[PDB]
DNA sequence: AGCAATGTAATCGTCTAGACGATTACATTGC
């Protein structure tokens, strides 16, 4: 049972995790995807957090294209459920799934992982103590899921948090079928495609802010904002 | 009743203008003709023809600027393509061409053209859009300069072609339009004092406006437009209806449209030119035809200087009129060149009459 | 990972460009079927393979229509610009060039509205496929119209009151007489044989035609003419012109038949195959104005029937400087008349007996 | 492994820093913080309270 | 409906790092 669990940057001192349903060249696909933020806190402070994590819907709407579906709270988290909106069941099947089994031969496929849980445990030290102050966190909800994100979370796993590659993905997904029906006439290259698609290091943020920058308006990447 | 100068250009005439001194023409065929006013007992202006290539795009408009108070005198032109093109055509003649405006100004076609005397010579002249700039003179070592000094916006939304315009005495802009709607300004205020539009209340249609012409002293302001067959002058007086000048038969003036028409050095005549090929003499106080001047290409016996077929091979005997112009006193030289006032005229067969009647 | 990517690579540049994916990038272009079917296979089979086994981003790269575009596969720019579904465009050529593996050893030629209409929710377009097999035809160092088996799909129609016959050596096409049919296709070396030439647009006037009939032949390619139509007439003419006489396009006063008839008229300065009989007859403003003496027919000019106009007038007069004697006068100046009068007429409803002698 | 920061390698380079209209990436209010140095500070912090 | 042209939008070179401006690109007129 591999897990991965990112090392705690002390920006405040916080920590995350990646769970991983696979069996141990690969393809990291998102669940059917739970973002849980508990806090781990030693007032309405919980109800303002609260507000600040699902101030994020905006970002997590029009830049990774998800669809929230509940912002429930099991009695110390702040999970937000998550369904992809370009990673559907169906596109899951379609694009890989049959070739898997109706190609079977040595043909070298990307064995395909899954990941469903985020537990971010971000840990705050107010300097006064209990008391905090409001938009004083801003610039701590967006330089820790911004620099996650820029780091690795765009590199290792490049399907389910990384905003130009799935939307380069979303993009130019609807000619990836015809695309190989008209060079092998099957579909049998289409797992490959999809996994150098993920693969493309061009399409990262890291590589992206050091260009020629065309159009200024785009990656936003002010999340949490404040309402 | 004077010499004609047919066969003057050779792609088509569009216009004329009076300077005391020249009679310059501009022409589809890229080049003004200058003619001399003063001949001396019966010299043809043929050879007169002091033409000079301006640009290979075509002319339509022309207008030019006499001070006499060392003697200064301008010409303006605009293109086929769209350009102002002035001219300092001094004294044998010499075109300097003169560059007055930046070329970071030129990106519009100019269509019309007009010049203000002065009482601070004023230039004005409409772009294809519909917007109306407003020019000043500063000649004052020697360096003419055109300054700006307003633009009065086209109103109406989709702007029309902005056909003529007018810098009357007083000042008034009668900046006209493709469907009625004649733009009224002022020349120190910038400010539509009226903002006119055609009287018909007829099915929508589109009724041009040809010509715009104000008054010596400043209160009248005729107006020529046609009902998209026909030609009608409605006087606005400073739109405000006088009447509408026609002739018996229905309420047209002319069997075409009236292309263009002049007003007289003391106001009392309103001369007119329309494609019917006539020129009928109106009053701005009987409204009554006073003469008709009908055209044919049978003066002249001998076919080389007379032209009575088109490019493609259809009989001319019905030439258009696209502009005539009315000369002051003591402009045109030969017999009865005091006690009688010269008009000059521009038809479709390239030939310019110069005309005298009494 | 960044653990050896930021603290080995240190370099703002020279890193963006080194640790960018291995692309391969692949040129299209390496006259008889054989050589191409092999050319096109091994651009196929080389794409798969390395797209299978190696895993290699593959990079296309080829030339185009001279006056370079590279359609990289995993839209690996590193420049987000908004406008970049770049793999709509790949996946047709890529389409195109399996369609081409699948009509080249079949030896019958496939239009391209049947390829079209075969994956129409692919392509959605049929100028998209036509704009990308004159691409793949260039790159190939094939002519645009004698290729690899695609076909123009016939939208010239003639009228013709004697049976004209082909002859291609693909046999023998045959238009019949008294039979408003279309065109029939044949390669650029057909011997043309008869058992006059009047072309219209619109289809709907020469339709009036056909209905009237009052030996008089109709060609009509029905919107701006086809190579088809352009062909035929080029042929007619050289293997028929001791039969055949006086050609006359007939197109209305919009700036847009003064287009259709130019296209018959004369090309640029790269013109190979042009109908050179092209005496262009249209009906002319001067044309309208003289009948107009028996919903108006002139309309006022908008600001696309006009920019258009003159659009006409800056490039037939870019390199021809005589106005007098060219064969592009009647147009200049047929062009210039419509912006001075600012209104056009038209065809449609003012059919008559213009269109024959008598 | 362990994240950097988005500052760390947009300082590392030469960026012009006019992105934050555009990309909104520049927070200049904290940076990366060593894990030590943290550590202590937070220890005397509880500890001055008591 | 097979071909074409206008209009503007976007990106691509130069010249002052972004801008503007003087160029191509393809969508939306059009017959
Ligand atoms: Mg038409």
């Amino acid at each position: 049972a591999r897990d991965i669990t990112f090392l705690t940057v002390f920006l405040s001192a916080w920590t995350s995790t990646v769970r991983i349903e696979g069996p141990e060249n690969s393809l990291y696909i998102p669940l059917l995807l739970k973002i849980k933020l508990n806090f781990k806190m030693n007032q309405e402070l919980f109800t303002k957090l609260r507000e600040i994590v699902g101030s994020s819907i905006r970002f997590w709407e029009e830049q990774l294209f998800y669809q929230v579906q509940d912002v429930s709270t099991i009695e110390n988290h702040v999970i937000l459920s998550l369904k992809c909106t370009i990673l559907t069941d169906a596109q899951i099947s379609t694009f890989i799934s049959k070739p898997r089994e109706l190609h079977t031969h040595a043909k070298g496929y990307p064995e395909i992982y899954y990941l469903s849980e985020l537990s971010t445990t971000v840990n705050f030290f107010s300097k006064e103590g209990n008391y905090v102050e409001i938009s004083q966190v801003i610039p701590h909800f967006n330089e820790y899921f911004s620099s996650l994100i820029v780091s690795q979370l765009e590199f290792e796993y490049p399907m389910v948090f990384s905003m130009i590659s799935r939307l380069r993905l979303k993009w130019q997904q609807s000619s990836l079928a015809p695309i190989s029906y008209a060079l092998t006439s099957n579909s049998v290259l289409l797992p490959i495609m999809l996994n150098m698609i993920a693969q493309d290091k061009s399409s990262t943020t890291a590589y992206q802010i050091l260009c020629r920058r065309r159009g200024p308006p785009i990656q936003n990447f002010q999340i949490f904002s404040l309402p | 009743a004077t010499a004609n100068a047919g066969k003057a250009h050779d792609a088509d005439i569009f216009s004329v203008s009076a300077c005391n001194s020249f009679t310059v023409s501009c022409s589809g065929d890229g080049y003004l003709k200058v003619w001399d006013n003063k001949l001396l007992d019966n010299e043809n202006p043929k050879d007169k023809s002091y033409s000079h290539f301006v640009h290979k795009s075509g002319l339509h408009h022309v207008d030019v600027l006499q001070t006499i108070e060392f003697e200064l005198c301008l010409v303006a032109t605009t293109s086929f393509s769209g350009d102002l093109l002035f001219y300092r055509i001094t004294r044998k003649v010499i075109f300097e061409k003169l560059d007055l405006l930046d070329s970071d100004m030129k990106k519009h076609s100019f269509w019309a053209l007009k010049w203000g005397a002065s009482n601070s010579h004023r230039l004005v002249a409409t772009d294809v859009k519909g917007t109306t700039y407003i020019w000043k003179f500063h000649p004052f070592n020697w360096s003419p300069t055109l300054e700006l000094q307003g633009t009065v916006e086209s109103p109406m939304t989709p702007s029309q072609f902005a056909t003529s315009v007018d810098i009357s005495e007083r000042g008034l802009i009668a900046t006209g339009f493709n469907n009625g709607t004649v733009q009224i300004s002022e020349l120190s205020t910038l400010r539509p004092l009226y903002n006119f539009e055609s009287q018909h209340s007829m099915i929508n249609n589109s009724n041009s406006i040809r010509s715009v012409k104000f008054s010596p002293q400043g209160s009248l302001l005729a107006i020529a437009h046609d009902s998209n067959s026909f030609g009608c002058i409605t006087l606005y007086e400073t739109g405000e209806r006088i009447g509408s000048l026609s002739v018996p038969t229905g309420e047209f003036a002319h069997s075409s449209w009236v292309m263009s028409l002049s007003f007289n050095d003391s106001g009392e005549t309103l001369c007119s030119a329309g494609w019917d090929g006539k020129l009928r003499f109106w009053d701005v106080k009987t409204k009554e035809r006073i003469t008709t001047l009908n055209m044919h290409c049978d003066d002249i016996e001998i076919e080389e200087d007379i032209l009575a077929v088109d490019e493609h091979g259809d009989s001319l005997a019905e030439p258009g009129v696209f502009d005539v112009k009315f000369l002051k006193k003591g402009w045109r030289s030969g017999m009865g060149a005091d006690l009688n006032e010269s008009l000059c005229c521009v038809c479709l067969d390239r030939s310019i009459r110069w005309f005298r009647e009494a | 990972a960044l653990e050896g990517l930021r603290k080995k690579y240190k370099t703002r540049q020279e890193l963006v460009k080194a640790l960018t994916p291995k692309r391969r990038s692949i040129h299209l272009n390496s006259c008889s079927n054989a050589d191409v079917l092999a050319h096109i296979k091994h651009f196929l089979s080389l794409a798969a393979n390395s797209l299978e086994q190696h895993q290699q981003p593959i990079s296309i790269v080829f030339q185009n229509k001279k006056k370079h575009t590279t359609l990289d596969f995993p839209l690996n720019g590193p420049h987000l610009s908004t406008h970049q579904f770049k793999l709509k465009r790949c996946a047709i050529l890529l389409n195109l060039l399996k369609v081409v593996m699948e009509k080249l050893p079949l030896g019958k030629n496939t239009t391209v509205r049947d390829i079209f209409y075969s994956n129409v929710e692919l392509f959605q377009r049929q100028a998209n496929v036509v704009q990308w097999l004159d691409v793949i035809r260039f790159n190939f160092k094939l002519s645009p119209r004698k290729s690899l088996n695609i076909i123009p799909a016939q939208k010239g129609l003639v009228y013709s009151p004697f049976p004209i016959d082909i002859y291609d050596n693909i046999q023998k096409q045959t238009i019949f007489s008294g039979k408003p049919c279309l065109i029939p296709f044949f390669q650029d070396d057909a011997v043309i044989k008869l058992g006059n030439i009047v072309i219209v647009e619109k289809e709907a006037v020469f339709t009036k035609l056909v209905n009237n009939y009052h030996n008089t032949m109709l060609i009509t390619g029905k919107g701006f003419p086809d190579f088809l139509t352009r062909l035929f007439l080029k042929k007619l003419e050289q293997y028929c012109s001791n039969l055949i006489s006086d050609c006359s396009i007939f197109t209305d006063a919009d700036p847009y038949g003064i287009s259709i008839a130019l296209n018959y008229t004369h090309s640029n300065e790269r013109n190979a195959y042009i109908c050179t009989m092209a005496n262009y007859k249209g009906i002319r403003i001067t044309q309208v104005l003289a009948q107009n003496n028996e919903s108006i027919q002139l309309l006022s000019l908008n600001q696309r029937d006009y920019s258009l106009a003159k659009n006409l007038i800056a490039s037939l007069t870019a390199n021809s400087w005589d106005i007098a004697t060219s064969p592009l006068k009647n147009v200049v100046i047929e062009c210039q008349r419509e912006i001075f009068f600012q209104k056009k007429a038209e065809m449609n409803e003012i059919d008559a007996g213009i269109f024959k002698y008598k | 492994n362990k994240i950097t920061c988005t500052q760390d390698f947009l300082h590392q380079y030469f960026v012009t820093e006019r992105v934050s209209i555009q990309f909104g990436l520049n927070n200049k209010t904290v940076k990366r913080i060593n894990k030590d140095e943290f550590d202590k500070a937070v220890n005397c912090i509880m500890s001055w309270t008591n």
